[PDB]
Parts: structure tokens; sequence; C-alpha cells
RNA sequence: GUUACUCCAAAGGGUGUCCCUGGCCUUAGACAGCGG
RNA sequence: AGCCGAGGGAACUCGGCAAAUUGGCCCCGUAACUUCGGGAGAAGGGGUGCCUGCGGGUGUGUAACCCGCAGGUCGCAGUGAC
RNA sequence: CCUUGUCGGUUAAAUGCCGACCUGCAUGAAUGGCGUAACGAGGUCCCCACUGUCCCCGGCUGGGGCCCGGCGAAACCUCUGC
RNA sequence: CUGGGGAUAACAGAGUCGUCUCGGGCGAGAGCCCAUAUCGACCCCGAGGCUUGCUACCUCGCUGUCGGCUCUUCCCAUCCUGGCCCUGCAGCAGGGGCCAAGGGUGGGGGUGUUCACCCAUUAAAGGGGAACGUGAGCUGGGUUUAGACCGUCGUGAGACAGGUCGGAUGCUAUCUACCGGAGGUGUUGGCCGCCUGAGGGGAAGGCUCCCCCAGUACGAGAGGAACAGGGAGCCGCGGCCUCUGGUCUACCGGUUGUCCUACAGGGCAUAGCCGGGCAGCUACGCCGCAGCCGAUAAGGCCUGAAAGCAUCUAAGGCCGAAGCGGCCCCCGAAAACAGGCGGCCACCGAGGGCCCGGGAAGAAGACCCGGUUGAUGGGGCGGGGAUGUAAGCGGGAAGGGAAACCGACCCGUUCAGUCUGCCGCUCCCAACAGCCCGAGUGCUACCGGG
């Protein structure tokens, strides 16, 4: 019972849900919800969405 | 027990869903002569009228070879699938997913062809048959 | 030629919407316990936990994904008993008594209550069925029952049953029964945590529906979809037999049947909405309620899987009548984790 | 089987049972068992 | 009569019928064959918004219509719909 | 015609298509013969891309169908109708 | 073209069965020798009506058709799956025969094809009937019109059971039949509730692989089994939405073109287009689907005579199948012996319907919960969720201009604002006022009390 942790929001996300990508290189990815993943491989940025933890994290770059 | 030493197959608890139908294009990941392959048939399946057979990761195929160099052409090959872009349910629930497509090409009875596998490969492979474990430097 | 099996099922015909909401038991298995052979309650919601496998197979021994169903029991009231006989084919009723002072709704259900009977007559009438069971005349025992919706706030319209008692003898059954009558039973002293059971209730509406939905029907070719007949069937039989034959796949009544379903573990019996895993209490209802369903106030079930009907149905489970020789242990299994996140 | 006809099966076979006929045997015959 | 559909991609069918793909403009680059006129928009590729500015052509023109370039910035997408 | 002729190529697999052969049942030179660029809502075989054609179906929209008020026919019809 | 024909063909039916499919008797001979493991000639005797013919009994405007798709059902002369017997059966297998019709028998290539041929798999990829099942169910490739081309035949108009391109697909269901839904009468008084279960339906389950047994028995070696036990999946069936995907013309945002003067907020362009999406529906997701008791078939045995011995049978016993019956699930008091129990009314009034507020249910009807002994709908207050940080104000911004000032975008105020076909508390508004159906009569022939 590990709380697992988004790759695109930063969040921790429940045992029983979510997603893991894998790459062909052995690169792992993490995703609690379908928004997270399709943003991600759309192409968005997370670090100008309030909602994320990016944006703290550059909040503090600036 | 009987020959257990060396042996070529094993059990997975999983059974991923199936995915790749007849008429399906996969990348060959081995180092054979094989670069694309054709599905023809499933091994191992009985279905109903008017259905396709399919399969998925872990699954043992009869397919035919597209590309590839000229002694490996329009020859009929058997071959182990090793990733899908379908999802797929592990125990704990969390759910699995790779990038494209691929496999690599083996004997009817498991023993593999080539000597390295370039790329990442599922786990269930890996415990259905143990002999591809011991090719790849990336299992998951 | 080519051959396939037919379309849908024939076992569970006429496809037809049930005779009463409230379910019914026809048969009951052969327990040695004396104890009654069932309980009801109403229907909440659904949610997954994680736990170690306890039952045979491989994947035993492992942290595995189980989907639950949970199940709100509050205590029956026991208000009746009632013997029978055999006659010239099967069983007859034989003779009746009721508690009584019973509640002021129970009269929204049994309008013609009596009017004077108090306790005098009562207990009067107890012993004129105990005299006649400790004749021979008697076949089997049973307990009459009724629902508490009043608690939970659900309602107030109760439901009314009969359930049955365990035990090869009647004067046993009948102890149990002069114990039980004018009080009120709760779960735990009637079901085990491990147990399988049998669930039995009505499944969902959805109204009239197709062949191709309803039986399994194939879908036509692109042609016939553009002639006005891709949903259709082709043909409704042969020129002889010359009518059409009960077998052929129709529309009508899709939903709202009485169904039952085997062997579904009862994984955990709460006490007032909370859950004491080993280490410390916590609740199962979830951030926001359930959907469709407030909160949990009094009891509650945990059952593996899935069961039929909507969420506010009145259910009733009994224990396994058809249950396999491997059997997973009579133990609460060891829960690691139990989701109280959004379901909504 | 319970079919006048309209509308209904054979060649080949049977220590199944009931009967006719003609040879050979019989006061020790035709099987058994005990031995030559 | 219409809109979307995961993973596969004609395994459907007499037959890829029906639907989908492409799609405007500028620049680069374009075969076989040929009745030397064509083929040819062959094919194949890159670019394209808003803002702040700089220059050119005709013209008396801080009238009007047209033609080239740099920098800044927003979005999954700039012939954004038609 | 015998005929899915035979050899080769194209497919995992070819009563197909294309290239060669010639015992042309019953080709043939203005009832024209062999070729042929460009053109064709002409017949026909392959490749790439694209897709709900198919595996295998699911969900949504508008109009009908269904209920209510109003106006108001016809084709058919020996009698009947397990 | 007309007038007519089943007095007369093609097409399906009836009749018949030479042909056809499926069989049998006898024993020549072949099988190292050995008539019967297997094969069985030459000759003789048959079943069926699934090929084809013969005839011309029905139908000449009923319908004229081949193949394919869809859908249901039956036979056994059994391809696999269960059980057995003989072998020229060591094992693994093969060959030949008996019972058995519960289940299964698929996907593709060229061809209009049926069949036939080919590929890769499979436990195996059986053959037939139902108006050559099935066009008031679809399609429309072939075939039999009207157009045109080639080859042959013909002086010619023209023909070819020779090839090729192209070539119309109608219905408002009168009666019955079936799937589902309602309203009556009856059940010899009316109404509540709860039960029995006569009968009917069922495949609700069928099959395969792996470990072990065991590199064991068997076998000179090569090779190579079985009973018991553990597990997994495919096809089929019945359900649910916690997890994952799809849709979500509720909702949130971004943007093009134009119009409302510009901002702001809006209309139209398929919801204008794009992105994300809760409830709900759904599968590409997930849960569930006993082998046991009884009686039998082929077969294997006991006792046992006819026929002093023998003999599985004549009389009598014991065993013995995926097949029959029951246990299990679905429907079911109109089950005409039209049921049983408890209670309430009748001999004014027990109960019920309309009506009101809603859905967990729904084509109309029906069904379920509530109706001030009240949280049923709305509102207000809060919880949870979906998008993604509102307008206005303040500051900055590539660069421009004498300067005032322009200026796409950025930061802060701001997990903000908008929304909620989800939960909870709270009588602030409305579930009021009412109206109708309704059993109620008796006699002889009686049963048991009076
Ligand atoms: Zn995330």
């Amino acid at each position: 019972a590990r709380w697992n942790v988004c790759s695109y929001c930063g969040r921790e996300f429940e045992p029983g849900t979510g997603k893991m990508f894998v790459r062909n290189d052995g690169r792992v990815l993490f995703f609690c919800s379908s928004k997270c993943e399709k943003y991600y491989f759309m192409g968005r940025n997370p670090r100008k969405l309030k909602w994320t933890k990016a944006f703290q994290e550059a909040r503090l770059q600036r | 027990a009987k020959k257990g030493a060396g042996a070529t197959r094993g059990i997975s608890p999983v059974r991923p869903t199936r995915a790749l139908p007849i008429g399906a294009y996969l990348k060959v990941a081995d180092n054979s002569g094989a670069k694309v392959i054709q599905i023809i048939g499933v091994v191992g399946y009985k279905g109903t009228r008017r259905r396709l057979a399919a399969a998925g990761v872990g699954d043992m195929v009869v397919a035919t070879v597209k590309k590839g160099r000229p002694d490996m052409r329009h020859q009929v090959v058997r071959a182990v699938v090793v990733r899908q872009r379908k999802e797929y349910r592990r125990l704990d629930g969390m759910r699995v997913k790779f990038e494209d497509n691929a496999a690599a090409i083996v004997t009817p009875e498991g023993v593999p062809r080539g000597t390295e596998i370039r790329g990442a490969i599922a786990r269930e492979a890996a415990e259905r048959w143990v002999r591809l474990g011991s090719i790849a430097s990336i299992v998951l | 030629k080519i051959h396939r099996p037919r379309r849908g099922s024939l076992a569970y015909s006429p496809r037809k919407r049930a005779k009463s909401i409230v379910p019914r038991i026809r048969s009951w298995p052969k327990d040695s316990e004396v104890r009654m052979l069932g309980f009801a309650g109403y229907k909440a919601g659904m949610t997954h936990i994680l736990m170690i496998d306890d039952s045979p197979g491989l994947t035993k021994g492992k942290e595995i994904f189980v989907p639950v169903t949970i199940v709100e029991v509050p205590p029956l009231f026991v208000y009746g008993i009632r013997a029978y006989k055999q006659g010239y084919l099967g069983l007859e009723t034989a003779t009746e008594v009721w508690f009584h002072d019973l509640h002021k709704n129970v009269a929204r259900r049994i309008k013609t209550l009596p009017k004077n009977y108090n306790e005098e007559a009562f207990q009067a009438k107890l012993g004129q069925l105990e005299d006649l069971v400790n004749d021979g005349e008697i076949a089997d025992v049973r307990l009459l029952v009724h629902t508490q919706p009043w608690l939970i706030g659900l309602k107030k319209k109760p439901e009314v049953m009969e359930y049955a008692i365990g035990g090869d003898d009647v004067k046993a059954k009948f102890d149990y029964a002069k114990e039980k009558i004018g009080k009120e039973l709760r779960a735990g002293e009637v079901l085990h945590e491990g147990e399988l059971l049998d669930v039995i209730a009505v499944t969902k509406g959805k109204g009239t529906q197709g062949p191709v939905k309803r039986w399994g029907v194939k879908v036509q070719f692109h042609k016939a979809q553009r002639a006005g007949k891709g949903r259709h069937i082709g043909n409704l039989g042969p020129w002889h037999p010359a009518r059409v034959m009960w077998t052929v796949p129709q529309a009508g009544q899709m939903g709202f049947h009485h169904r039952t379903e085997f062997n579904k573990r009862l994984i955990a019996i709460g006490e007032n909405g909370k859950l004491v895993l080993d280490g410390n209490e916590i609740e199962i209802t979830p951030k926001g309620g359930f959907p469709h369903y407030g909160i949990v106030r009094s009891d509650f079930l945990m059952i593996e899987g899935t069961i039929p009907g909507s969420f506010k149905r009145i259910i009733r489970v009994r224990p396994a009548i058809r249950p396999p020789k491997k059997k997973p242990p009579v133990e609460r299994p060891q829960i690691t984790y139990v989701s109280r996140e959004s379901k909504q």
C-alpha cells in the first residue's frame, strides 16, 4: 500500500488508481488521472498552472 | 521432478488484455534479420464465428516477415510479444502501458533466436518465458 | 454449413417484470447450527480495498485488489412464529402467533391489525402452539420478521418476510423461536465473518429494449443499415412449421428481474458505521458521502464483488446453498487499506 | 399383433417353443467320475 | 438526417461501395515517356497568428493600392471558423 | 472449346493480374493490321497514406414514432379464421 | 402484339428408383504357414429418398430464380468430447467394430460461385433436412429482355444451351402466430398481508493446456504412458460501475470571422472549431456459474438350470456413461379438487381509486417512496466535485515619440471565479381543498352443535 506521486502535477494518489508509462529506454512515469497524462503527451507546461507544484518550484526561481 | 533444471516456460499471474489482432504489424526488438512482422495467427486460441484471434504480452504468435534481410523474408516464424500500447492491470490495481508494439522471434519450443533485446520488455513475458530475461538489460 | 451457439439463454424465460420488489427465497440450505438462515438490508455503494489473499490458488499470500459492496443492515424485529404441516402434495400452514405491541408504522403495510390482543391472549396462543408442536403433526418452524427503516431515515413503510431455521428437529427450533420473539436481531448474532453467501435481489430497470442488446444478436451488414434493417434480425423462421417459435429473439422488457448470485464472501461486519482495523477505528463513508445514498449510521456488511440491484434497494442474503469443496477460511482477512476518497 | 383391399420389407439364419416322420442304441444305455 | 469513438488498420465485401485522408498562398525542388506543344499543381519538403518597428514601387502626397526583413510574445493547434 | 493450358513473377496461401511459349476448336492486313504522347463520372490489377467497412460495438443530437386536442381518407373485403 | 392453354415443357411438389448414397449373404483367393486381424472377388438379396433421370397427376400471370448475409429448429448413417470389445494390440500409436445426438465443429487466398483446391492453427475443424428452410428479412456478384463488341454459322433479316462491358428491387397488417405490457369476470360474502408449489423452461455450463505422478512402468535401445492431487485459460451464460477506457449538444476554458460604438458581456456560423470533463449509460473494465446421490445402455461378472457335465440367462442378484431422473436457477393460484394461515369489515361502512410533491420505475396503463404523527421538491447555510486563477485596480514590458502617452503579453490582489441532472442541516415556500367505487337477497336436499 504505497501512495504514488504524479509526474505532472506532483500530488500523492492512492493505491488502486492511476497509470505507469514505460519508455523504451527504461524510464518510468506515474500519472494520477487521464488529464495529467493527456496534457503531458500533448505538450503543456505544468510550470504555468497554479494547481500544480512545479508552479511553486518556479515561483522560487522568479 | 522430470526435467526442470533447464526449461523454457513458467507461469504469470496477470493474463494481460488481448489487443493485437490478426493483420497487425509489430516491430522486431531482437537482433535477428527481421525488422517488421505481420501476425497471421495466434497459438493456443479457439474462437467463434467471425471473430479474429488476438494476442497480448507473453503470447506467442505465428507471423510473416515483411521487411528484413533476404534470407528471412516471405518466411513463417513464431514470435513472443514483449510490449503493447494498450494498458493492462497488475495485481495491486495499478495499470501499465508502453510506447509501441514489439516482438522477439523464437523457436516453436521457446528457445530464442538472437543474443540481445534492444529496449525494455514487460515482466510477464519474462515470467512466462525464462530465457528472455537472460537477454534483455531492462525488465520492468 | 457453419455452426455457432444460439444467442441468449432460455433458462431465464419468460423475461418479465418481477411479481414483487421484495425478493423471494424458494429453497433453503442444510445447516446444523440452529440459527436463522438469512438477513436483509439496503444497499449503499461500492469501493475497493487491498487484502492479503487467503483463498486457494496462486495469488495466495500476496497483496491484491478487491472490489467491495457495502450493505446497510439495521436490526430486524421478530414478530411471529408460524408452523407448517404436511398435506397431500406439500407443506401447508397450520398456525400463527403474533406479538402484541407492534410499531405504529407496520400498519403502513398491514392495515388491518388486531384490536384487543393483550399479553394474556399472546401467552395463551403461544401455549397452544407449544402443545401442538409437542404432538407430532409438525414439519418445520419459521420466523416472521420486519425491517425498521426509520432508524436510518430512509423511509417508514416497512418490509415483511419469513425466514427459516437450521436443524433437523423442531423442538430445538421452537425453543430458539420462543426465545427470540418480541425482540430485535442484529447481524452479528447470525452471520459470521468469512462465510460464503448467496445474494438475492431484483435487478435494475432498463426498459423496453431490442434484440441486439437483449439477446446478443449481431448487427447486420452496412447495406442493410442503409436499407433500414440493421438492428433487426432477419428471419422469424421457416415456412414449415408455419408459426413463429418461442425461441426466436424479439424485443421487450429488459431489467427488473429477480436474480440470484452464488458464493460472495462476507469480509467484514461493522458496528455503528466504523470499521475497527486491528490498529485503529475508521469510517467507511467517503468524503461527500455516497452518491445517491447518504451517510451510514447503524451497521453494515462488506461483500466481495458485485450484487444485483440499484442503491437503495432491498437485498436478501443467505448462506451458500451451492458451495465448492475448496472453501476459504472463516475469519476476517488481513486488510491493509480501505478507500475513503470521493466516489463521485 | 389388434390391416379383406385401398396405404403393410428380402436373401440368409435360430437346443426360442409346440408338433409329425424315419433310422440307430437300451437293464445298463447317452454325460461324470476312479483307474488302466 | 448528423457528431465523436481506445487498441488494431480492408482481416469486411463480387468489388476499399460508404466514410475518412489531402486541401488556400509564398519559396525550394520535380521522373519515365513524348507527336518537343506536354506530362506538371508530377512527385517530395519548409513556412504561415498578434504586437513593436524598419525599408522599397507608382504618386506632390505622413492621400490610395501593392512588395520585402528583424525582434518580442501566446497557445495542443495561426488557409485556427467559412 | 478441352482450360484453373504450361513456365516465370507478384501472395503465408492466386479459377485473378502481368511477362514469355504456340496443335490459332474458330487471328490477320481500309467489314483495316501492329503501335501510340495527351484525354476519359470508361473496364481492370497492385503500392503508400487514410479510415467504425470489419474484430465489436457503445454513447450523444434534431425530426418522426408514443400520449393529448382537431380535421379526417384509401388499397383491400364469399363467410369465417388454434 | 392479341386470344387462350397446366389438353404441353424449364422451375419446386407427388409417383418411381434404372442411376445414386449406405449396407448384407456365400466363401474363391491374398495375407511367412493361417478363409474370416485386415481384405473379400465372380454371382445372389436389400434400405433410404440427401444425386441424376423417366412420367406428366397439381399450378401458365399465386410465387418463377443461383449463391451469400442474418436467424431458429431436427435426423444419425459419430468428426472431436464420455464409456467399451477384437487385433498381424510391447509402450507411443494405428486399423476395424458396439452404446451414445448433452455440447462443439472456427479463421483466411484466388473464383459470382455451391462443391473442389491451398495456408496457418486446432480436441476436431462430420454429412444431411426444413417449398434445393429463410427476397410482405436485406443484398444483387451470376442467370433470361430492350444497348453495344469479338469469334463461328448464314446470300440476307439474323442466330449461338460461346465469351465480354452495361443494365428498375413496391405495402398504412384484415385474421392467426410469437415477444412483452395492462384492464375485466369467475372461483357462492368482501378486503389486507404472508406462504405452498401442480405443472412448464434450462447447456448454464462445455472444452483445452501446465505442474506433479515420471524420464517411471513398457521396451534390446530409440522413445515413452495411466488413476489420485494442484493450478491457469478459451468459447458460452447471468450481473455490476469501486478501478481503467469511450461518450457526455449539463458545465468550465481557449480561439477565428462578423454584428451589438469601443472595453466588459453577448448573438450567428454543424455545439463555429479546438482541449478537458462529474453524474448517467457502457465495455476495451470487473465479479459469479456443484459435483453428488438414484435407475439404466453397450459391456464385465455371480449363482444357475434347461441338457446329472459345462454355461453371464431362461427365472433371480452385483457393477457399470459427457447420456435419463432428482438436488440447483427462472415463471408460476385460471392448478375447474380454480389452494393454506393469520387478521379486519358485512350478514352506516373494512378497504380501494382519483387528486398533490417526486423517481431508484416507465411507449399508454402498471410499479415504488412521501403527503404537516412531514425533510418529498425548491430556497438559504454549509461539505464534496469539474474546470483552471474572473472583472476592476496597481506595477512591468520588445520598441516608438519633444513630452504627455501608446503597447501584444507577464507578475500580484487569487486553489480564484463560474457551475454543480451529488450528499447533509434547517419548516423560509409548496405537498392544501376535497371527490367517487364499495360487500349487505335467499331454498329446499343437507353436515355438527343447539
Ligand atoms: Zn496529476
